[PDB]
């Protein structure tokens, strides 16, 4: 097993499927049925918090809005949705709230519909435009790529909410800028330690 | 006098013996250290 | 906001929701655990006159079969949305 | 080998093989050969361990009295203040210590599973024992012989019990080891448990 | 404090109640001699009540409103004298005498006649086993991971 060195892997586990580095204590992907599954239910994990990343700390670099301030300007009543500044001109929330769902549950529900177990996790022809999966050994490259920048993204989305559960109403870069204050003495030994 | 050896081990015997000297020893730690309420 | 106009909206949305986007998962499910069945045979089979599913009611030229359930479920679904919405921005709520 | 109770029958697990068998183990607690192993590593480590501590309790104060060096005595260290907080200490002493001891785990559990280099792949420890790695951590290529061994594991052995004095002399003498020490040599025979 | 309480060391009723208890004793106290035998044994009993009070106060107990001490049991560290430390006690010993006392039926399981040994104690074997005891937590975990300790 990779994921610990001299610690004997899983037997359904051989290390060909994406990212199968033989982690699994608790042996949930025993059930054959269950591990497709959760091999499909990975890659959606690791693509959204891959898009929710960049969408976390890049609007923090710039303007004004933490992740969590970003959201304020909804639930009190008013609506004013700013997007790089200029007030959006739909952003009140009963207006996205409905597209969100409508579009949103289309399209996961198309989802769903597909049979074929690997198009559930790998569908290709319109979401691959540049062909990058034709080559089938780099095809299984980035399959590995994938799955690791996107368990990557998984953890650091983890950061954030266990971040924003100590500082809160801080943003993750403002986090960092803390730490970086006096790293000896801005660091999640304050957290685990108290006082 | 092995006979005797058996019938004090028989179970009466060895557990009027074994909590007596069970009541003794507790009596004596509340001797010594009495109203004892924490630990 | 109007009344009329989020009723006919939610149960608008809810209809073309049952007919277009929902209407082949439904479908399949209710094919999958069909009739209720007491020891092996449906309520009906059983003597249970009372129980015939009204296949007169079923029937329908819509194209995919929508029928007159599917419109009293689906727009059922749409005034519930409808009238929570309603009630909902009718309080002054503040979280 | 050893007899601790000269003429007494030593347990028949205890058969000569490990250094340090003196045939000591009155309560049994290593019948079961699996106990035996394990804790012939933990009594490795924690000799290890408290001849590392007890030098560093001992020897520093024995150095002030003489006055070469001016540092805090051993219960008071943790007091002064360092160049970082002591609960970031902390946290990275977990975190170094959770990589290196799983590490020595793996080994007690799958003896060489773990001896060479996950990064820098081509260096390793050469092949040997549990609880003696050799190689780089026998820079100076001593000999790990019987009589070694059985050096390292009286001093161990010697090291706890005075760990064992240190802490009870203390909260009952609120000075230090050799303040004990040179208190008793006063007049011993009237500063001898009299406290 | 912890549930509305206050710290017996603090506590008016605490207090009040160590004062009647006392002036109970010193009424039958008057009665007796000062040197007599049952003047001795009152004042024994008072000097003890004493102690008694001034330990509770000391150990960190919490008073109610009562004046009488009540334990905190939740696993707060101010209070782990009142469960969580005697307690530990009471498992060790308590599996200490299982441990033993499985051992010993597990000794003479294989003998001719066992019931023999379970109504005529073999004590030399007793004495033999008693000690087993100390180390219940570490023969116990033992004897599961390797399959010895539950039948199939
Ligand atoms: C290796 C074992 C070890 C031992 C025996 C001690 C012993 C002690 N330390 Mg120390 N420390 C130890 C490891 C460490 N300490 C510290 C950092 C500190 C600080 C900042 C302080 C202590 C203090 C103390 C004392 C208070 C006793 C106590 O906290 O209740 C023990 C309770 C349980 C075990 C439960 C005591 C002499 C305090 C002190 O100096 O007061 C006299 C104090 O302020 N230690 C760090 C860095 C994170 C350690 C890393 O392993
Ligand atoms: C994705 C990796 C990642 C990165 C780069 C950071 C980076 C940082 N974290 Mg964070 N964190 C992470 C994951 C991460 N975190 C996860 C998974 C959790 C949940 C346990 C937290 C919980 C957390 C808390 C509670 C705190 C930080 C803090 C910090 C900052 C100070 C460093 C520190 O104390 O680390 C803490 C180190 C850990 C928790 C160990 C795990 C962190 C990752 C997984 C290590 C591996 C990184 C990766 C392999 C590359 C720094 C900006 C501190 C801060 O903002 O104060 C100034 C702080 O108090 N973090
Ligand atoms: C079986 C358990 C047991 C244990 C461990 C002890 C232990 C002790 N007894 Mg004790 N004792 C016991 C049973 C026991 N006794 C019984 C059954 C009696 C009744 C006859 C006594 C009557 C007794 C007297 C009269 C005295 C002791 C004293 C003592 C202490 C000697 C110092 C010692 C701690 C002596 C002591 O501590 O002085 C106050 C003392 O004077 N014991
Ligand atoms: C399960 C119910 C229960 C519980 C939890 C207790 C608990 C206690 N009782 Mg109580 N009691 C009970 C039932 C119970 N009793 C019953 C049914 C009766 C009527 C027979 C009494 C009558 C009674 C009296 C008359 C007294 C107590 C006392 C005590 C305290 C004894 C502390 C002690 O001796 O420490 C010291 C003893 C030990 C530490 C024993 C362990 C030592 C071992 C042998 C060493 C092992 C080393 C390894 C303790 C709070 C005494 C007290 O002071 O109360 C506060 C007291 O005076 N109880
Ligand atoms: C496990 C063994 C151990 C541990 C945990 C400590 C821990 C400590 N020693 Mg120490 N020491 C030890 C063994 C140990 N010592 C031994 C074996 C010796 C040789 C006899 C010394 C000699 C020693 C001196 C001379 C001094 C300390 C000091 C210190 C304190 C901070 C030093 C530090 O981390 O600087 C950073 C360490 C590294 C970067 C490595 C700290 C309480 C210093 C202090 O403040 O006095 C209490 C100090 O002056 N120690
Ligand atoms: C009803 C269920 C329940 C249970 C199972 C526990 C269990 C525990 N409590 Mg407790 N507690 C409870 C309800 C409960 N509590 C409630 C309702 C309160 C509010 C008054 C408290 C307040 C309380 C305090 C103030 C403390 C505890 C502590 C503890 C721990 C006991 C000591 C120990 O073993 O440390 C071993 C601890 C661990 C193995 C991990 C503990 C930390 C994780 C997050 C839990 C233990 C985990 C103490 C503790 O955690 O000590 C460290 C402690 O300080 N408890
Ligand atoms: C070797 C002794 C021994 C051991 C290890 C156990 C162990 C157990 N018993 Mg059992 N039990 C025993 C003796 C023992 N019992 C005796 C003598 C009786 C008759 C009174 C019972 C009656 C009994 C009942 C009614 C129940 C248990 C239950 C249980 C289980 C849960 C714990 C419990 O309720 O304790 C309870 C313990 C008792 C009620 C009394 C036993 C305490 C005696 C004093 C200990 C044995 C002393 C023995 C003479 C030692 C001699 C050794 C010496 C020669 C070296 C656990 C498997 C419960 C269960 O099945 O849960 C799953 C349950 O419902 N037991
Ligand atoms: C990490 C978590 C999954 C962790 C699960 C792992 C550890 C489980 C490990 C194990 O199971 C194995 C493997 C094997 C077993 O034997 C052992 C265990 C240990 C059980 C998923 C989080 C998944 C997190 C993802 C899904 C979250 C996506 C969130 C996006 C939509 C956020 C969008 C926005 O953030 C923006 C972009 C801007 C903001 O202003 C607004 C909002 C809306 C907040
Ligand atoms: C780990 C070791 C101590 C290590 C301590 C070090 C790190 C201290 C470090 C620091 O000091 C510095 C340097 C600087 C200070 O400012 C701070 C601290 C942090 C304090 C003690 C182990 C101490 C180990 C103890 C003493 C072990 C004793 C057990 C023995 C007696 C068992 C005997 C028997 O078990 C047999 C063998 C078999 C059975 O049959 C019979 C019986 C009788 C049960
Ligand atoms: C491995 C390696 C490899 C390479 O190659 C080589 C080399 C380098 C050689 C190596 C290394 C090794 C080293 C590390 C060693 C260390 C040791 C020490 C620490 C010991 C201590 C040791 C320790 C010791 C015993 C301890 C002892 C102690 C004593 C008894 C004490 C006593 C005391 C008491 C109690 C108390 C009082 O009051 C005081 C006193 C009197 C004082
Ligand atoms: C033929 C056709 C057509 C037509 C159709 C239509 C137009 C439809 C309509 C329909 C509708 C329009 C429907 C409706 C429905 C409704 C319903 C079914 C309702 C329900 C209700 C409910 C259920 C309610 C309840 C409640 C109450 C009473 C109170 C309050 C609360 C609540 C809300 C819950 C079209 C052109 C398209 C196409 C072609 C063909």
């Amino acid at each position: 097993a990779d994921w610990m060195p001299g610690q004997p892997r899983p037997s359904y586990l051989d290390g060909s499927a994406p990212g199968d580095f033989g982690f699994d204590p608790l042996r949930l992907g025993e059930v054959p049925e269950n591990l497709e599954r959760f091999k499909e239910s990975e890659l959606i994990h690791c693509r959204w918090a891959m898009l929710a990343v960049p969408g976390i700390l890049v609007p923090e670099a710039l303007g004004l809005g933490n992740w969590v301030k970003a959201q304020e300007w909804a639930a009190l009543p008013g609506g004013q949705a700013t997007y790089l500044g200029n007030p959006v001109p739909w952003g009140t929330l009963p207006t996205i709230l409905v597209i969100e769902f409508l579009s949103i549950a289309f399209v996961e529900h198309q989802r769903s519909m597909e049979k074929d177990p690997e198009k559930k996790k790998y569908p290709g022809g319109a979401f691959d435009p540049l062909g990058y999966s034709k080559d089938p050994k780099k095809f299984h490259e980035y399959k590995i790529k994938e799955v690791k920048n996107g368990r990557l993204a998984l953890l650091a989305f983890v950061g954030i909410c266990v971040q924003q559960s100590a500082y809160p109403g801080t943003g993750p870069l403002e986090n960092l800028a803390t730490h970086l204050a006096d790293p000896w003495h801005n660091t999640i030994g304050n957290v685990l330690i108290p006082a | 006098m092995r006979d005797l050896k058996t019938y004090l081990s028989v179970a009466p015997v060895a557990s009027t013996l074994w909590f007596a000297a069970l009541a003794g020893l507790l009596i004596e730690i509340n001797r010594f250290f009495p109203d004892a309420l924490t630990f | 906001l109007n009344p009329s106009l989020v009723i006919s909206l939610s149960t608008g949305l809810s209809l073309f929701l049952g007919r277009f986007v929902f209407f082949n998962f439904q479908r399949e499910n209710v094919a999958k655990q069909g009739l209720p069945e007491q020891n092996g045979v449906t309520h009906f089979e059983a003597g249970d006159t009372r129980a015939k599913e009204y296949v007169s009611l079923l029937k329908s030229n819509d194209p995919v079969g929508f029928n007159i359930v599917d419109v009293l479920a689906w727009g059922s679904i749409g005034h519930i949305v409808a009238y929570y919405i309603l009630a909902t921005s009718s309080n002054g709520y503040d979280p | 080998k050893g007899e601790w109770l000269p003429g007494l029958a030593s347990p028949g697990y205890l058969t000569g093989s490990l250094p340090g068998d003196n045939g000591f183990d009155p309560l049994g607690l290593a019948e079961d050969p699996e106990n035996l192993k394990w804790f012939v590593q933990a009594e490795l480590v924690n000799g290890r361990w408290a001849m590392l501590g007890v030098a560093g309790m001992l020897l520093p104060e024995v150095f002030t009295s003489i006055g070469i060096i001016n540092v805090p005595k051993w219960y008071d260290a943790g007091k002064e203040e360092y160049f970082a907080s002591s609960s970031t200490l902390f946290v990275i002493e977990f975190i170094l210590f959770h990589y290196v001891e799983i590490r020595r785990w793996q080994d007690i559990k799958n003896p060489g599973s773990v001896n060479q280099d996950p990064i820098f792949k081509q260096y390793s420890l050469p092949a040997g024992e549990v609880g003696y790695p050799g190689g780089i951590f026998n820079p100076l290529n001593f000999a790990p012989t019987l009589e070694a061994k059985e050096k390292e594991i009286a001093n161990g052995r010697l090291a706890m019990l005075a760990f064992l004095g240190f802490i009870i002399q203390h909260n009952v003498t609120g000075k230090g080891p050799f303040d004990n020490l040179l208190q008793h040599i006063s007049d011993p025979w009237h500063n001898t448990i009299v406290q | 404090d912890i549930a509305g309480l206050t710290p017996c060391k603090d506590s008016k009723q605490f207090a009040k109640r160590e004062k009647q208890s006392i002036k109970k004793l010193e009424s039958s106290l008057k009665l007796y001699a000062p040197d007599s035998a049952p003047a001795l044994a009152i004042n024994a009993t008072i000097e003890k009540t004493k102690r008694r009070f001034d330990n509770y106060g000391k150990q960190g107990l919490l008073c109610g409103a009562d004046g009488l001490p009540h334990l905190i049991v939740s696993g707060d560290q101010r209070h782990w004298g009142e469960f969580i430390t005697p307690g530990i006690l009471f498992l060790y010993i308590a599996g200490w005498i299982g441990w033993v006392g499985r051992s010993y039926l597990i000794a003479i399981r294989d003998d001719k006649k066992p019931t023999q040994k379970e109504i005529i104690i073999d004590v030399p074997l007793a004495t033999r086993l008693v000690f087993r005891g100390f180390s219940w937590p570490i023969a116990a975990y033992r004897e599961l991971l390797n399959g010895e300790l539950v039948a199939k």
